[PDB]
């Protein structure tokens, strides 16, 4: 029975292992990055462009 | 004749353009407060906005 249990088991965690090497590799550079709007007080307002 | 005419026609051109004109600095000097205070709110909202991102992360 424990060797049925362990065998069972066994594959099932280097299935689950498997899973895990693919986080593993990389967790954060598959997201974008920052480019929120803000600041931009100091531009000018006759702007070289008539869309003023 | 014509410079009696030319005297009142000059006279109110140049009252018409001396009222416009101090019209014209009142609006100066009123819009430039306008523009400091409206500026200075901005400025308030960038730095709670740089907060609010940095609370966001």
């Amino acid at each position: 029975l424990g060797a049925r249990a362990k065998e069972s088991l066994d594959l099932r965690a280097h299935l689950k292992q498997v899973k895990k090497e693919d986080t593993e590799k990389e967790n954060r550079e598959v997201g974008d990055w920052r480019k929120n709007i803000d600041a931009l007080s100091g531009m000018e307002g006759r702007k070289k462009k008539f869309e003023s | 004749d014509k410079y009696s005419e030319a005297l009142k026609d000059a006279q109110e051109k140049l009252e018409l353009a001396e009222k416009k004109a101090t019209d014209a600095e009142a609006d100066v000097a009123s819009l430039n407060r306008r523009i400091q205070l409206v500026e200075e709110e901005l400025d308030r909202a960038q730095e709670r906005l740089a907060t609010a991102l940095q609370k966001l992360e």
